[PDB]
RNA sequence: CGCAAGACGGACCAGAGCGAAAGCAUUUGCCAAGAAUGUUUUCAUUAAUCAAGAACGAAAGUCGGAGGUUCGAAGACGAUCAGAUACCGUCGUAGUUCCGACCAUAAACGAUGCCGACUGGCGAUGCGGCGGCGUUAUUCCCAUGACCCGCCGGGCAGCUUC
């Protein structure tokens, strides 16, 4: 009430107690406010409540009588509340309010060390309030709802971390702000194709061509943007442990919104395999991380061969559990000690980052049974020395071997229920689980893009079917229509000419292909062969294992 | 016992009843309450979600279900796992199989689990004033025809199908160790079943293998049963035809 | 059954605690003070005991005010006794209580000066710190609480012996 000294050193003598046995420890936040809704006068400031202001708001953080937990969520509004105050104070204003000298009124804090960190605790803060709102996103439950006013505080803090990046004098423009950017790309990575075509799937010259929607179009660019500037305002440390979480964060953002070429570009050049040794166990948990949904963005662009060596990585393992920290003590026998699982449980994740593992499960599945079906159909008409186990032909075995299975109730089964229809050939049997599954699954109704990965599905599968008939029934033919092949299987002459032409190129047949006639005449024999070929060769394995004892012999 | 346990269970099956209405009338209309547009956070979460109603039904319905669940595998199981007479074991079981078939259904394992583990504690126990085994088709027919009829229907409905194996193995069982008596009717009942619940699963050959011989049990039970009805012979015949003509050789691929 | 006055803090209350000694028990708050323990903080011999001199010092008593229920020197009675100015019963002044000045004494006794070093064993108790197989409280979970076991300080005491 008379300048700025008894108030000032009550200031003191109140942020001094700060930590100790006798705290009370809510009703300091409540003596702050002691300080301020009697604190009406004048130029003086607004002005120099800011400061205070930060201190109560930090009253607004350390009533908790620790760090793991999580915040009342009314304590959580209040805190908004402060932050949010302490936003207006701090536009409107510009003098810079621990520091910079005017005219004098009305400091002093040139004295203590530098007006600047102390400035910079307002970064300090928003980071932390992040981080409390990370804590949230773990104590609340999860298919169901306290759930969606916190949802809303996660939109609200959204909010606050925008805000606090296009205030950035920082010292003025680039050369550290780049931790709000980190942050709030942490607020951008994980979002979404609708929300990377809004601006090209929501019609953009249906769209509104008020600076608005170009600053919606441009919000759209605005973390990709921060790829490209902020490289430097950290391009400038190598820290491994940083560097290798970052650009980690970064190929996720190419596969989903973009190309999955710029993405596949990216990892390969950064070579982030060796790199993860120096790095520390939550850099770890991101490539794994990465690595899934870049299988998940080969099998969306279509290709079974990089979705196949993608999600074999985490599929020779069944370890994705812990990973994303959810596994057990024993949940085989492995999986000890307790306190250290802990460790996860505290570090690992919130629930809106994750995925469904049947999804993961069964796009591994699929890729791999279009390469593996028409390949063993071939082993089967005697090319079997490349049979090798480990692999979906093993994953597939285990579900094999059920003397019982009628119709399919879980998603492996139907799995097995479509790769028994591709053995016998028929489309038909691809469909039932591609659509049926799917539906149970919900492995189709996660993906805009499941509307292309169908058409890349059925044609795939309309021409392997089609191979895996070819590699039996080649011994019966004399001829064929290829026409016919064209109208039965949903073909067209063009591609099925140039299916064929490959076919008996690379897979080596006996067949002499008349393309202009669409006639194949084939006559290739022998059903006894299937013996004959198969006693040579029990025969010719006999002298080479026989030499490899000669060589150990001598 | 009887008047005290049965008024609990009821008591329990009310609390959930009630429990369910009010999430599934009140708060399932609160939930998708209004519009259905935009849920600023609900789209987001749409990549490894559900659906509002299963979302807070779990908060509102899960309680008693999960109640219920746990009262029935301790009540009867916890506390009568086996003893001397008194049945009200039967309508127990058949309460439960209900649930399972309602609310979850990963319960049959447990419930199932139970009760194969019990029945192995008696038939492989043997050492107590219980049950004096010997000649009692009663209580042993009652429990059997129970437990086929729950087990049967009930992998037949959740489509389940581990269950039911498990329930025919168990029946099996109760025939090799239940053999010393001629043999009582619900054999074609079950038989009939059975035979039904298989037809398509397994091949028509075997489903046809199993009609024919409810076929030939109609035979017994008629000469014992008997069935005034030429619309029955005619069906009977028709099963059989189909069940019989239907793959003349497998795929063994 | 209600009201008033003054006095007084039971059982709980203990070879228990605090204070230099005299002494100190109903609730709650305020005011200043102190011991022990913890500390890889500070100072660097600043100490020990004491003529002169100084503070506190039960009860009774004295002086001036307030108060005066209860008990009660003195005193008046009733008994007991040869006698009975006593022990016992009734009444009762000063005093007993509070405020301000005096008085300096007690079996003010552990009848045992103060400071320092060395020399047996054992089980407890009050306070601080530290270590631990566990039960126990709550919010579901190492906040700090209670109970159990052991260790290190200093304190009131006890038991045991060529």
């Amino acid at each position: 009430e008379i300048t700025h000294a008894v108030v000032i050193k009550k200031l003191n003598e109140i942020l001094q107690a700060r930590g100790k046995k006798g705290t009370d420890r809510a009703a300091q936040i409540e003596l702050l406010q002691l300080l301020v809704q009697i604190a009406s006068e004048n130029n003086l400031g607004e002005g120099v409540i800011v400061k205070i202001k930060f201190n109560i708001i930090a009253s607004l953080y350390d009533y908790n009588p620790n760090l793991a937990t999580y915040m009342k969520p009314e304590m959580w509004q209040k805190c908004l509340d402060c932050i949010n105050e302490l936003m207006d104070i701090l536009f409107a204003n510009p003098n810079i309010f621990v520091g910079e000298n005017i005219l004098e009124e009305s400091e002093n804090l040139q004295n203590v060390d530098q007006p600047l960190r102390v400035r910079g605790c307002i970064l300090t803060l928003v980071e932390r309030m992040d981080e409390e709102f990370t804590k949230i996103m773990q104590n609340t439950d999860p298919h169901s709802q306290e759930y969606v006013e916190h949802l809303k505080d996660e939109a609200q803090v959204c909010a606050i971390i925008e805000r606090v990046q296009r205030y950035l004098e920082e010292k003025g423009t680039t050369e550290e702000i780049c931790r709000v950017y980190l942050r709030r790309i942490l607020h951008t990575y994980y979002k979404f194709d609708y929300k990377a075509h809004q601006r090209q799937l929501t019609p953009p010259e249906g769209s509104s061509k008020s600076e608005q929607d170009q600053a919606e179009n441009e919000g759209e660019d605005s973390a990709v943007l921060m790829e490209r500037l902020c490289k430097y305002i950290y391009a400038k440390d190598r820290t491994d442990r940083i560097r290798t979480c970052a650009i980690l964060c970064h190929i996720y953002h190419h596969a989903l919104h973009s190309r999955w070429y710029q993405a596949r570009d990216l990892m390969l050049m950064s070579h982030l395999q060796d790199n993860i040794q120096h790095a520390d166990p939550p850099v770890q948990i991101l490539y794994n991380r990465t690595m899934v949904q870049l299988g998940i963005c080969a099998f969306r662009q279509g290709l079974t061969k990089d979705a196949h060596n993608a999600l074999l990585d985490i599929q020779s393992s069944g370890r994705a559990k812990e990973l994303l920290g959810q596994g057990l003590l024993l949940r085989s026998l492995q999986e000890r000690n307790q306190e250290q699982e802990k460790v996860e449980r505290r570090r690992q994740v919130p629930f809106h980052l994750h995925i469904n593992l049947e999804l993961l499960e069964c796009v591994y599945l699929v890729s791999a049974m279009l390469l593996e079906i028409p390949y063993m159909a071939a082993h089967e008409s005697d090319a079997r020395r490349r049979m090798i186990s480990k692999q979906f032909h093993h994953q597939l075995r285990v579900g094999e071997r059920q003397p019982l299975l009628g119709p399919p109730e879980s998603m492996r089964e139907h799995v097995v229920a479509a790769s028994k229809a591709m053995k016998m050939g028929d489309w038909k049997t691809c469909h039932s689980f591609i659509i049926n599954e799917k539906m149970n699954g919900k492995v189709w109704d996660l993906f805009p893009e499941a509307d292309k990965v169908r058409t890349m599905l059925v044609r795939k599968i309309q021409e392997e079917s089609l191979r895996t008939y070819l590699f039996t029934y080649s011994s019966v033919y004399d001829s064929i229509s290829m026409e016919t092949l064209s109208d039965m299987f949903e073909l067209d002459l063009p591609t099925v000419h140039s299916i064929i032409s490959k076919m008996i190129i690379n897979e080596e047949l006996m067949a002499s292909l008349d393309q202009p006639t669409q006639t194949v005449v084939m006559h290739r024999t022998e059903p006894t062969a299937q013996q004959n070929l198969a006693l040579q060769l029990a025969e010719k394995l006999g002298s080479l294992v026989e030499n490899n004892e000669r060589v150990f012999d001598h | 016992l009887e008047d005290v346990v049965r008024a609990y269970l009821k008591l329990a099956e009310e609390k959930t009843e009630a429990a369910k209405e009010e999430s599934q009338q009140m708060v399932l209309d609160i939930e998708d309450l209004d519009n259905i547009q935009t849920p600023e956070s609900v789209l987001l979460s749409a990549v490894s979600g559900e659906d509002t109603q299963d979302r807070t039904d779990r908060l509102l319905l899960t309680p008693w279900v999960k109640f219920l669940w746990e009262s029935y595998r301790q009540c009867l199981d916890l506390l009568r796992n086996n003893s001397r007479v008194e049945r009200l074991y039967h309508d127990i079981a058949q309460q439960a199989f209900k649930f399972c078939l309602q609310y979850t259904r990963k319960a049959e394992f447990r419930k199932l689990c139970d009760n194969l583990r019990m029945h192995l504690s008696q038939i492989q126990r043997h050492h107590n004033q219980s049950t004096a085994i010997n000649l009692n088709n009663p209580e042993s027919q009652s429990m059997h025809l129970e437990t086929r009829l729950v087990q049967l229907d009930s992998a037949i409905s959740m489509e389940l199908w581990q269950e039911a194996f498990k329930a025919v193995e168990d029946i099996h069982g109760l025939f090799s160790l239940s053999k010393k008596p001629p043999k009582p009717q619900l054999m074609a009942n079950y038989y009939n079943k059975v035979s039904t619940v298989f037809w398509k699963s397994g091949n028509a050959l075997f489903h046809a293998s199993t009609l024919h011989r409810l076929y030939h049990l109609s035979r017994e039970m008629r000469k014992n049963l008997t069935q005034d009805e030429m619309q029955r012979m005619s069906t009977r015949v028709l099963l059989a035809t189909l069940s019989i003509p239907i793959t003349p050789e497998r795929t063994d691929i």
